[PDB]
C-alpha cells in the first residue's frame, strides 16, 4: 500500500534540504517572530548535490517498478533496495528542474484530482531545456536583462502531451493554461536558484493557450524561441519557514545555467462555474511536492 | 453554522484554527467551490475569486495553526458561505454584509423627510431599528422614513440591523 | 554616388546662410544625408542629418537655427542657417550618413544602439560671414621663355575676393603636371593666385594652351590663352 | 582639441581615442587634411572602407575595458593630418561630437631644394599701367624659405608680398612671392632678380624688359 501523498520519507527529505540550505546558503538576516536573526553571510555559489534517503537496518524501503505508477495504489511489482536513487534537490517554485523523467508515457498525479485545491504533479516523457542568465555584472558597462530561454517547439509538444493526459482524467473538456491567480512573487513567478542568485522569471508566456483537442489549440503560435524576462532578488520570502530573509550576492560575473524541465506543478480552478472547460495554472511553494515528485516510487516498512 | 455580519466598506476576519499548533496546508473556498485563498508551504496563494485583490491573511499566526481569511473594504456581493479546509475538517462560516446609507442632501431643511435606505444581500431577512437623538424610534423591514421632520430629530441616529439573532450598528449624522 | 556642394561664399552678418549639395549616380531618396562644417580653429562640427524617410535631427548646439531639406526633383540637399554670425564662417560639407546598429544583447529587450558613419563626402564649400563687397579676378597670361625640352607657362589671377579661385587647363585636358598655387593676400585685402604647368618646348606654337579660371562667388568665368 | 602627436617616418603611430567607452562601443576614425574633405578611415570598430590601406587599424571591441586606438603602421608623409575618433557606446546616448583631433606630424622627411620660376610683367598687364612679377617657389622641404628681390643688385625698397609655405598634393611645400611695380620702374632698370634661400642655400633667377 504505497502512498506518495502520505509518505514520511518526504518530510525527512524536506528537513534534509532545509539543513543543506543552512551552511550552503546562509542568510544575513531572517525576520520571523519578529526574531530578527543575524548571521555572517559570505558570498557563495550554490549548486545542490544529490541526496539519498537511507534505510536504517531493521527497516527497509520498497521500490515500486510500475513504469507508470500513479502513487496511491497497491503496487504489483515491488523491489527492496538499501537506499533511494540519487536525487538532486532543486528548490523551484513553478517548474520542476532536473527531476527524473517518467518512463514511457507522461504521468499526472494528484492525491485528489477532484479537489481543486489539491496540487497536480506532472512528470514528463522527455525533458525540455531551459536556459537562464544574468549577464550584466553588478551598473558597470552594458545594461542587460536577466532572462530565460525555452524552445517554443518543444514546449508546444510537451503541452500537447500534458493536454492528452489531462483530458483523459477530465472527460475531454477543453483545457486552458493561464498564469497564477494571485500569490507571493515566488509562486506567481517561476522562482528558482541559479548560481546562488535568486531568480524570479515570468512564465505567463509559458501558459497562454486553449486546447480543445490534442490538435486544434489557440494561442500557442509564436516566435521559435520563448524568452522569459527575469528579476533577481536578495531580500526574499522564505520557503523553509514563514518569514523574510536577505541573502548575499554571489561570486561576481555572468551566471549561466541550463536546466532540464522534468516536471510541472499545476492546479486547476474548478468550482461551480461550469463552461465545460478546465483552467490550469502553475503553482508550487510547498517543496514537499518537489520531493514527492521523486519519491512516489518508494516506501518505508519495518522488518 | 457560524454567522458573521459585516458593514459595507468595513473589514472582517473570518477565523480558522487547527488542532496542531504548527503551520500546515489550509484553503479558503466559497460556496461555489471557488478557491479564495490558501497557503503553499510558507507562501500565500490567492485563488481566482472576486475577493482576490481584497482578500489577504495574517501569516505571522500561521506558525501556531491560525489561518484567518481577512476581507477588506466589504461589498454586499461578498455575502457568502466561506469554508476553511485544513487538516481534513471543513469549517463553515456565513458572512452577511449590510449597507445603510442616508443618501441625503446634507441639508434636510425643516419638515423634510429621511431618506434612510438599506442595502442587503440575497436571502437575508434583516430587521432595522433606528433610534433618534431624542429617543424616537422608527422601524423598517427594508427602508426607513420619518413622517415629518422636526428640529429635535437632528443629530446622530443609531440604527441596529438584526439578522440571525445577531446585530450590527450604523450611526448617521443628519441635520 | 557622388556629391558636389555650392554656396554664396559670402554672407552678410544678420542674414540667413543657404548652401546646397547635388548628388549623382544614386537617387537622393535612398540615402541618409548630413551636413558637417569646419570653422577655422574649431574642429569638425556636426550640423545635423535628414533620413531616407525625410525625418530630421539637428545638433542641440546650433540652437535650432538649422533647416536641412531634400528636393527630390532637383535631386538636392540644402541646409539653411538662420541669424548667422562671424562664428558661422566655415567650410560646409554634405555627406552620406549610414546607420549601423551595434547589437550587444537581446534585440527584443532593446539591447542595442544605432550609430552613424560618413563614408561619402562632398568637396565642400567655403562660406564667410561678411559685410564685404564681393569681387571677380582679372587674369593675364604668363608666357613661356625662349630646361629642354620642357618649358613653363601659366596664368596670373589678381585681386579676387573671396577665395577660392579654380584653375583648369585646356578645359580639363591638361592634368599633369599642372601646379596651381596658394593665393596671396594683399594689403588691399584681396587674393591673387597663379597657376603654372611644365610641358614640352617642342609642343610650343603648335599645341595651344588655355587656362580656365572659375570664381564661383562672382560668378566670373574666364579663359585665357598662353602664347610665346 | 588639437592635441599634437609626432612620429618617425616609417615607424608606427598609435593614437588613442580621447574618450573612454562606457560599455559596448562602435568607434569611427576619420582622417582630415584641412582644405580637403575628411575621410572615413575606420567604421564599426575595426572595419575598413575600400580604398583604405590595411596599415590603418582600429581595435576591436571583443573584451572588456580595451582602449580604443587607431594604429598607423609604417606612417608615410601623407599621413600628416588631424585624426578624429567618433566614440559611440551603449551608456551615454547619441554622440554629437567628433571630439578633439590628434594632429600627426611626420618626422622628419628627406630634404628637398626649392624649384624656382620667375615671370616678367605680362603684355596686357603692362598695358594696363600695372607691372607685377611672379616668383614661384616649389617642391621644397622643410617649408621655410626666405625670399628677397634683387632689383638689379640693389634690394627693392617696396612692393613685395610673399606667401607662407603651404603644403601640396605631393607632400612638399610651395610658396609664392610677388614684386609689384609701375611699368616705368620696370624698364628703368636692366635686370630684376629674386633670390630664394633654403637651408642657407640660395637659388637666383633674373628677368629683363624686352
Ligand atoms: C536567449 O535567446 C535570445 C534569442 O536568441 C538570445 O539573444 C541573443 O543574445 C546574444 C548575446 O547573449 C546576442 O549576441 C551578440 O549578437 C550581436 C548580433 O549578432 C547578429 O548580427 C551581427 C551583425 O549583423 C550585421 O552585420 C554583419 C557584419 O557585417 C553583417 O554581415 C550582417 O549582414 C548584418 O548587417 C545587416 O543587418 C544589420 C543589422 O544588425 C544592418 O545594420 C546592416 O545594414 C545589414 O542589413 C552578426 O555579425 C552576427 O552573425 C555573426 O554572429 C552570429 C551569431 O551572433 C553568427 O551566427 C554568424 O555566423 C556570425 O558569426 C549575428 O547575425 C553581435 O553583434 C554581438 O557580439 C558582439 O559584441 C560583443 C560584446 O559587445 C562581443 O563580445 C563580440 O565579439 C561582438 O563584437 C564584435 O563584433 C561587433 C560587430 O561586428 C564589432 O563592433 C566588435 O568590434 C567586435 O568585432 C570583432 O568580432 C567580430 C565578430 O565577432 C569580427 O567581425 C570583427 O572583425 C572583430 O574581430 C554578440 O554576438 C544576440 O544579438 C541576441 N540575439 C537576438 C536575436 O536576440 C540570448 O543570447 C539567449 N541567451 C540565453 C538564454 O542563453
Ligand atoms: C539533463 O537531461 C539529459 C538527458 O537529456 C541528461 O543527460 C543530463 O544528465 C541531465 N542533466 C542533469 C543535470 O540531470
Ligand atoms: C476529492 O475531493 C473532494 C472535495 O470535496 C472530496 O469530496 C473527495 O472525498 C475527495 N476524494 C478522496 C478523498 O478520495
Ligand atoms: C540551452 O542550452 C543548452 C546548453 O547550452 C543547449 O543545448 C540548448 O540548445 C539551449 N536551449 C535553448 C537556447 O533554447
Ligand atoms: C509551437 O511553436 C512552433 C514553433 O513556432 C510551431 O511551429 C508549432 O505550430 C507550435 N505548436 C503547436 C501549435 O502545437
Ligand atoms: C509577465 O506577467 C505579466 C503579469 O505579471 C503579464 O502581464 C505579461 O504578459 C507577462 N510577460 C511575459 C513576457 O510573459
Ligand atoms: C497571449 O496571447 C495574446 C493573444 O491571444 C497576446 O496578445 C498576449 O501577448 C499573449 N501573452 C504573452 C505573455 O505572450
Ligand atoms: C540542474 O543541473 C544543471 C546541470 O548540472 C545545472 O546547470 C542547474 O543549475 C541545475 N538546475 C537548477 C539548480 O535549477
Ligand atoms: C517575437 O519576435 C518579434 C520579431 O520577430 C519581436 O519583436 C518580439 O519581441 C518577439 N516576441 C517575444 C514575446 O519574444
Ligand atoms: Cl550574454
Amino acid at each position: 500500500d504505497f502512498n506518495m501523498w502520505k509518505n514520511n520519507m518526504v518530510e525527512q527529505m524536506q528537513e534534509d534540504v532545509i539543513n543543506l540550505w543552512d551552511q550552503s546558503l546562509k542568510p544575513c538576516v531572517k525576520l520571523t517572530g519578529g526574531s530578527v536573526i543575524t548571521q555572517a553571510c559570505p558570498k557563495v555559489s550554490f549548486e545542490p548535490i544529490p541526496i539519498h534517503y537511507c534505510a536504517p537496518a531493521g527497516f527497509a524501503i520498497l521500490k515500486c517498478n510500475n513504469k507508470t505508477f500513479n502513487g496511491k495504489g497497491q503496487c504489483k511489482n515491488v523491489s527492496t533496495v538499501q537506499c533511494t536513487h540519487g536525487i538532486r534537490p532543486v528548490v523551484s517554485t513553478q517548474l520542476l528542474l532536473n527531476g527524473s523523467l517518467a518512463e514511457e508515457k507522461v504521468v499526472i498525479r494528484s492525491d485528489n484530482f477532484t479537489d481543486n485545491a489539491k496540487t497536480i504533479i506532472v512528470q514528463l516523457n522527455e525533458s525540455v531545456k531551459i536556459n537562464c542568465t544574468r549577464p550584466s555584472n553588478n551598473i558597470i558597462g552594458d545594461i542587460r536583462q536577466a532572462h530565460c530561454n525555452i524552445s517554443r517547439a518543444q514546449w508546444n509538444n510537451t503541452l500537447k502531451q500534458i493536454v492528452e493526459k489531462l483530458r483523459e482524467q477530465f472527460n475531454n473538456k477543453t483545457i486552458v493554461f493561464t498564469h497564477s491567480s494571485g500569490g507571493d512573487p515566488e509562486i506567481v513567478m517561476h522562482s528558482f536558484n541559479c548560481g546562488g542568485e535568486f531568480f524570479y522569471c515570468n512564465s505567463t508566456q509559458l501558459f497562454n493557450s486553449t486546447w480543445n483537442d490534442t490538435e486544434k489549440s489557440s494561442g500557442t503560435e509564436g516566435n521559435d524561441t520563448i524568452i522569459l524576462p527575469c528579476r533577481i532578488k536578495q531580500i526574499i520570502n522564505m520557503w523553509q519557514e514563514v518569514g523574510k530573509a536577505m541573502y548575499a550576492p554571489p561570486i561576481k560575473g555572468q551566471i549561466r545555467c541550463s536546466s532540464n524541465i522534468t516536471g510541472l506543478l499545476l492546479t486547476r480552478d474548478g468550482g461551480k462555474n461550469e463552461s465545460e472547460i478546465e483552467i490550469f495554472r502553475p503553482g508550487g511553494g510547498d517543496m514537499r511536492d518537489n520531493w514527492r515528485s521523486e519519491l512516489y516510487k518508494y516506501k518505508v516498512v519495518k522488518i | 453554522k457560524k454567522v458573521v455580519l459585516g458593514k459595507k466598506g468595513d473589514t472582517v476576519e473570518l477565523t480558522c484554527t487547527a488542532s496542531q499548533k504548527k503551520s500546515i496546508q489550509f484553503h479558503w473556498k466559497n460556496s461555489n467551490q471557488i478557491k479564495i485563498l490558501g497557503n503553499q508551504g510558507s507562501f500565500l496563494t490567492k485563488g481566482p475569486s472576486k475577493l482576490n485583490d481584497r482578500a489577504d491573511s495574517r501569516r505571522s499566526l500561521w506558525d501556531q495553526g491560525n489561518f484567518p481569511l481577512i476581507i477588506k473594504n466589504l461589498k454586499i456581493e461578498d455575502s457568502d458561505t466561506y469554508i476553511c479546509e485544513v487538516e481534513d475538517q471543513k469549517e463553515e462560516v456565513q458572512l452577511l454584509v449590510f449597507g445603510l446609507t442616508a443618501n441625503s442632501d446634507t441639508h434636510l431643511l425643516q419638515g423634510q423627510s429621511l431618506t434612510l435606505t438599506l442595502e442587503s444581500p440575497p436571502g437575508s431577512s434583516p430587521s432595522v431599528q433606528c433610534r433618534s437623538p431624542r429617543g424616537k424610534n422608527i422601524q423598517g423591514g427594508k427602508t426607513l422614513s420619518v413622517s415629518q421632520l422636526e428640529l429635535q430629530d437632528s443629530g446622530t441616529w443609531t440604527c441596529t440591523v438584526l439578522q440571525n439573532q445577531k446585530k450590527v450598528e450604523f450611526k448617521i449624522d443628519i441635520v | 554616388v557622388q556629391l558636389q556642394e555650392s554656396g554664396p561664399g559670402l554672407v552678410r552678418p544678420s542674414e540667413t546662410l543657404s548652401v546646397t549639395c547635388i548628388v549623382s549616380g544614386g537617387s537622393i531618396s535612398n540615402y541618409y544625408w548630413t551636413w558637417i562644417r569646419q570653422s577655422p580653429g574649431k574642429g569638425l562640427e556636426w550640423i545635423g542629418y535628414i533620413s531616407d524617410r525625410e525625418t530630421t535631427t539637428y545638433n542641440p548646439s546650433l540652437n535650432s537655427r538649422a533647416v536641412i531639406s531634400r528636393d527630390t526633383s532637383k535631386n538636392q540637399l540644402s541646409l539653411q542657417l538662420r541669424s548667422v554670425t562671424t562664428a558661422d564662417t566655415a567650410i560646409y560639407f554634405c555627406a552620406t550618413a549610414r546607420r549601423g546598429q551595434r547589437i550587444y544583447g537581446v534585440v527584443s529587450f532593446g539591447e542595442f544602439f544605432y550609430y552613424y558613419y560618413m563614408d561619402v563626402w562632398g568637396k565642400g564649400t567655403a562660406v564667410t560671414v561678411s559685410s564685404a563687397s564681393t569681387k571677380g579676378p582679372s587674369v593675364f597670361p604668363l608666357a613661356p621663355s625662349s630646361s629642354g625640352g620642357t618649358a613653363a607657362l601659366g596664368c596670373l589671377v589678381k585681386d579676387y575676393f573671396p577665395e577660392p579661385v579654380t584653375v583648369s587647363w585646356n578645359s580639363g585636358a591638361l592634368t599633369s603636371g599642372v601646379h596651381t598655387f596658394p593665393a596671396v593676400l594683399q594689403s588691399s585685402g584681396l587674393y591673387s593666385l597663379s597657376s603654372v604647368v611644365t610641358v614640352p618646348s617642342s609642343s610650343l606654337g603648335t599645341q595651344t594652351y588655355i587656362c580656365n579660371v572659375n570664381h564661383k562667388p562672382s560668378n566670373t568665368k574666364v579663359d585665357k590663352k598662353v602664347e610665346p | 582639441y588639437v592635441s599634437p602627436l609626432s612620429v618617425a617616418l616609417g615607424e608606427t603611430a598609435r593614437i588613442s581615442c580621447g574618450r573612454q567607452a562606457l560599455g559596448s562601443r562602435a568607434v569611427q576614425w576619420y582622417q582630415h587634411k584641412p582644405g580637403q574633405a575628411p575621410i572615413l578611415l575606420i567604421y564599426n570598430n575595426q572595419d575598413r572602407p575600400s580604398g583604405i590601406p590595411e596599415r590603418f587599424s582600429g581595435t576591436p571591441d571583443i573584451n572588456f575595458g580595451t582602449t580604443a586606438t587607431l594604429t598607423i603602421s609604417g606612417v608615410e608623409v601623407g599621413d600628416e593630418a588631424d585624426y578624429y575618433c567618433h566614440m559611440w557606446d551603449s551608456r551615454s546616448g547619441f554622440s554629437w561630437s567628433f571630439g578633439g583631433a590628434t594632429r600627426l606630424t611626420v618626422l622628419s622627411q628627406p630634404k628637398a631644394a626649392p624649384s624656382v620660376t620667375l615671370f616678367p610683367p605680362s603684355s596686357e598687364e603692362l598695358q594696363a599701367n600695372k607691372a607685377t612679377l611672379v616668383c614661384l617657389i616649389s617642391d621644397f622641404y622643410p617649408g621655410a624659405v626666405t625670399v628677397a628681390w634683387k632689383a638689379d643688385s640693389s634690394p627693392v625698397k617696396a612692393g613685395v608680398e610673399t606667401t607662407t609655405p603651404s603644403k601640396q598634393s605631393n607632400n612638399k611645400y610651395a610658396a609664392s612671392s610677388y614684386l609689384s611695380l609701375t611699368p616705368e620702374q620696370w624698364k628703368s632698370h636692366k635686370s630684376y632678380s629674386c633670390q630664394v634661400t633654403h637651408e642657407g642655400s640660395t637659388v637666383e633667377k633674373t628677368v629683363a624688359p624686352t
